[PDB]
């Protein structure tokens, strides 16, 4: 199950600060984040959620976490 | 030609209101300056 | 104002997106 | 009342038992098809959907009449009433009729809560399929022991919810908020406060409670 | 594990899983019903009502997939 | 620049593509129909961002420029006491953004009682109009209605525009959205969040300028605009534009 | 939330200010650790094996009360 979770999720948990911009070439610079209702400027990053399927170590970690309950 | 006063004395420097209070051109109609 | 261009049909539509 | 020569109990042949059980899936997926949008929008598809409802009813209406026909109704020891889900059977359907029926006699101030027991219809299945009834009476008496564990669990939540009444009955009321006189602002997750009050620069000002007053 | 001498602690437990098998399928299948039925149930009283300005959440009553995957 | 280098409370959202000066040369006074899809689905987030849509697509309107605003749920209607196309000074705008704040969403949706509407309303000569650039917004989030026969009937030999906007972050079927844009000279956007609000607008006037260009010398003339506020202060000026093709 | 304090009790963490030694002023921006991983995953079974075997301890204590039967 954790072989089938990286040949499904493998570099797709990927995720831009700004939710407009979704590629790495778009995810430089500075926006403004409405989101927080107070208007401020933020940095926008390209990031993995914090709990992958990028590899099999991280496939079995994250999915160990799903056996546990919490966070699934 | 849609009246506003490009010059005129009673235009001064500050935003055209638009009703009672809770970037935008000032506009002052030549009927309404006079 | 006197004068304004729409509706040209030397125009290229296939640009909705 | 209890006329003989039924003509109805040589209908309950299996090539008729199992078209029930072929309508029956046919309308868990009607059911599972419907879309709810917001405030009285309905999808197209939604309201294509809605025609089919005459239908069903007008299948399972069927065989509640062929089966108080073939059958008794209450009085009759075997009658249709007498069987536990037969009961059940006859509610969705019932519930069917005037839920339908709310155009001619109006439902005369509104439901709202009728068409909440179509969602016994996959429960249908069961009760047209001996194969799970005896399965179904497996869990629910496995289970019939855990009826006092859980006497014994509401013994501990009544206990402890009273010693939450007589501890914290309302002393979850007051957050920290920003100076900032105007916009009060407070913490993403809240700082609730009390003879423990704010830590630096907030001021204890009234709150509804955690979350959103209900923990 | 056929080179061991755990394996007839093993298959056992596979030839006694087999043969009860359309016992835990008919059981699987009433664990099932009871998640629709609810899932329907749960999209009459919120299908619909978690347009929330803040956004709807994920753990929706709207559709159906999305009704199972919250009774679930 | 003028007061917002690096400084505290100060966010910079000037933007020269919103600016009056820049929507003046970069095309031809309009004539919108703002039309908002206020039925059930959008109820929510989706209104919130529709409205804020509206108010910011109504900023980019000058004196020139003709708008009324209508929205439809089974039925249209006008959102504020206007009933025709009128001028989108300042005191009519904020007429049309205080009736689309108070508007609220509930029912179905009829695209072609919404749609005849539109061009109804687009074909009232009885009133002052800009007689160029006819246009319909629709801000819709999406449905499976793409009402050919309507387009058909309305607008056959294509004089009105249309630009269909799907607000909101969900998963309607945009296929009926993205078809009415291609069919009827116009373009598709997208606002899935507050952050998307400000750009949209700034394209449809992307949109709107290629007439202006396929008129190569023609177009170019300088026009001024009213009296404004400089962005870096000295005052009351105006501006002369010419747009660079 | 167990794997937030896993995730928060990772390597490159601030670091208290410990107030007594005057080295690692702004050096020892390393106050959390990768370890964090070994530690977390394994209380988690650890801590779940040892109370299962104190549920059977306490079971199979009682497994004369547990199958008591009106017939015997
Ligand atoms: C540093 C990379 C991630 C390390 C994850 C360690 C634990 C992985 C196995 C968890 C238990 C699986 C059964
Ligand atoms: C003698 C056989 C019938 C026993 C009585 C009927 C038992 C099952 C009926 C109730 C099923 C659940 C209804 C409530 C919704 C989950
Ligand atoms: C059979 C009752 C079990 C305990 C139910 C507690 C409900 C608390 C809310
Ligand atoms: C003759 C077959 C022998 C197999 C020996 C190893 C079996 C190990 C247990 C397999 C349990 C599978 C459960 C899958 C989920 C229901
Ligand atoms: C405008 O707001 C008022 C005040 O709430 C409300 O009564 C009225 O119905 C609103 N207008 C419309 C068209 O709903
Ligand atoms: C406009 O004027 C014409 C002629 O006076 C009249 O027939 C028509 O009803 C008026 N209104 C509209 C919307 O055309
Ligand atoms: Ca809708």
């Amino acid at each position: 199950f954790a072989v089938i979770a990286v040949q499904l999720f493998k570099g797709k948990f990927f995720y831009c600060t700004d939710s407009s911009k979704d590629t790495e070439k778009e995810c430089i610079g500075n926006y403004v984040d409405h989101e927080k209702n107070k208007m401020e400027v933020k940095g926008r990053e390209w990031k993995r959620h914090e709990f992958h399927y990028d590899n099999i170590i991280w496939a079995l970690l994250t999915l160990f976490t799903v056996s546990t309950g919490e966070g699934w | 030609p849609n009246g506003y006063v490009l010059l005129h004395p009673n235009l001064q420097p500050k935003p055209i209101g638009v009703g009672i209070p809770t970037q935008e051109p000032v506009t002052l109609d030549f009927l309404d300056a006079e | 104002p006197d004068v304004c261009f729409d509706n040209n049909v030397l125009e290229d539509y296939t640009d909705c997106g | 009342n209890i006329v003989r020569k039924y003509a109805k109990k040589l209908i309950d042949w299996p090539p008729f038992e199992y078209m029930i059980l072929a309508t029956i899936i046919a309308n868990c997926i009607v059911l599972a098809l419907e879309q709810h949008l917001p405030e009285d929008d309905k999808t197209p598809m939604s309201r294509r959907l809605e025609k089919t409802e005459p239908y069903f009813i007008g299948i399972f209406c069927f065989e509640a009449g062929i089966k108080i026909v073939a059958l008794g109704f209450i009085f009759h020891k075997g009658s249709y009433l007498r069987n536990g889900w037969n009961v059940m059977d006859f509610i969705v359907v019932l519930s069917g009729i005037l839920a339908t029926a709310g155009t001619h006699f109006n439902t005369h101030v509104d439901l709202r809560t009728l068409r909440a027991v179509r969602v016994l219809r996959p429960l249908k299945l069961v009760s047209g399929i001996p194969s799970l009834q005896i399965v179904l009476k497996s869990i629910m008496k496995a289970m019939v022991p855990l009826l006092q564990i859980g006497l014994l669990l509401f013994f501990a939540i009544l206990m402890f919810a009273i010693i939450g009444l007589e501890f914290y009955s309302g002393k979850l009321h007051r957050a920290c908020f920003m100076n900032n006189s105007g916009i009060l602002e407070g913490f993403d997750p809240p700082h609730p406060c009390g003879v423990q009050g704010c830590p630096a620069g907030y001021e204890c000002k009234d709150w509804i409670g955690p979350n959103d007053g209900i923990t | 594990f056929k080179i061991t001498k755990y394996w007839a602690s093993l298959r056992n437990l596979v030839v006694s899983l087999m043969s009860s098998m359309k016992s835990i399928i008919s059981l699987l299948f009433l664990l099932f019903l009871f998640i629709v039925v609810f899932a329907l149930l749960g999209m009459q009283l919120f299908g619909g009502r978690f347009n929330f300005n803040d956004g709807t959440p994920s753990a929706n009553f709207d559709t159906f997939p999305a009704a199972i995957m919250t009774v679930f | 620049w003028v007061d917002n280098s690096r400084t505290p409370n100060k966010i910079d959202l000037y933007d020269v593509r919103r600016r009056p000066w820049y929507i003046q040369g970069a095309a031809s006074p309009k004539d919108m129909l703002i039309l908002v899809d206020v039925s059930g689905s959008v109820s929510g987030l989706t209104l919130k961002l529709i409205r804020t849509s509206v108010s910011e697509m109504l900023e980019t309107l000058s004196d020139d420029d003709f708008v009324n605003v209508a929205s439809f749920n089974s039925n249209a209607q006008d959102v504020s006491c206007f009933q025709h196309l009128v001028q989108a000074n300042v005191r009519n705008k904020k007429v049309l953004k205080d009736a689309v704040n108070n508007i609220t969403a509930k029912g179905i949706t009829d695209y072609k009682k919404g749609f005849s509407f539109a061009f109804e309303q687009l074909l009232n000569y009885n009133v002052s109009r800009a007689n160029c650039n006819k246009i319909i917004m629709l801000f819709t989030d999406g449905g499976e209605e793409r009402a050919q026969e309507i387009f058909n009937k309305y607008n056959k030999d294509k004089k009105v525009r249309v630009f269909t906007f799907s607000v909101g972050q969900h998963n309607y079927d945009r296929g009926p959205i993205q078809w009415m844009a291609c069919e009827n000279k116009g373009y598709y956007y997208e606002i899935p969040s507050i952050g998307a609000i400000r750009i949209n607008t700034q394209e449809y006037l992307d949109v709107l300028g290629r007439p202006m260009v396929l008129a190569g010398d023609k177009a170019k003339q300088v026009q001024w605009t009213n009296v404004y506020l400089d962005a870096l202060e000295l005052g009351l000026v105006i501006t002369g534009t010419l747009p660079v093709f | 939330a167990w794997q937030e304090i896993m995730l928060s009790c990772l390597g490159e963490k601030g670091c208290e200010p410990d107030t007594t030694a005057p080295s690692g002023q702004n050096e020892n921006e390393r106050c959390g650790t990768d370890l964090a991983y070994v530690y977390f995953v394994s209380f988690i079974f650890f801590c779940s094996f040892l109370m299962l075997n104190l549920f059977v301890a306490v079971i199979m204590d009682n497994f004369e009360y547990l199958t008591r039967d009106s017939s015997i």
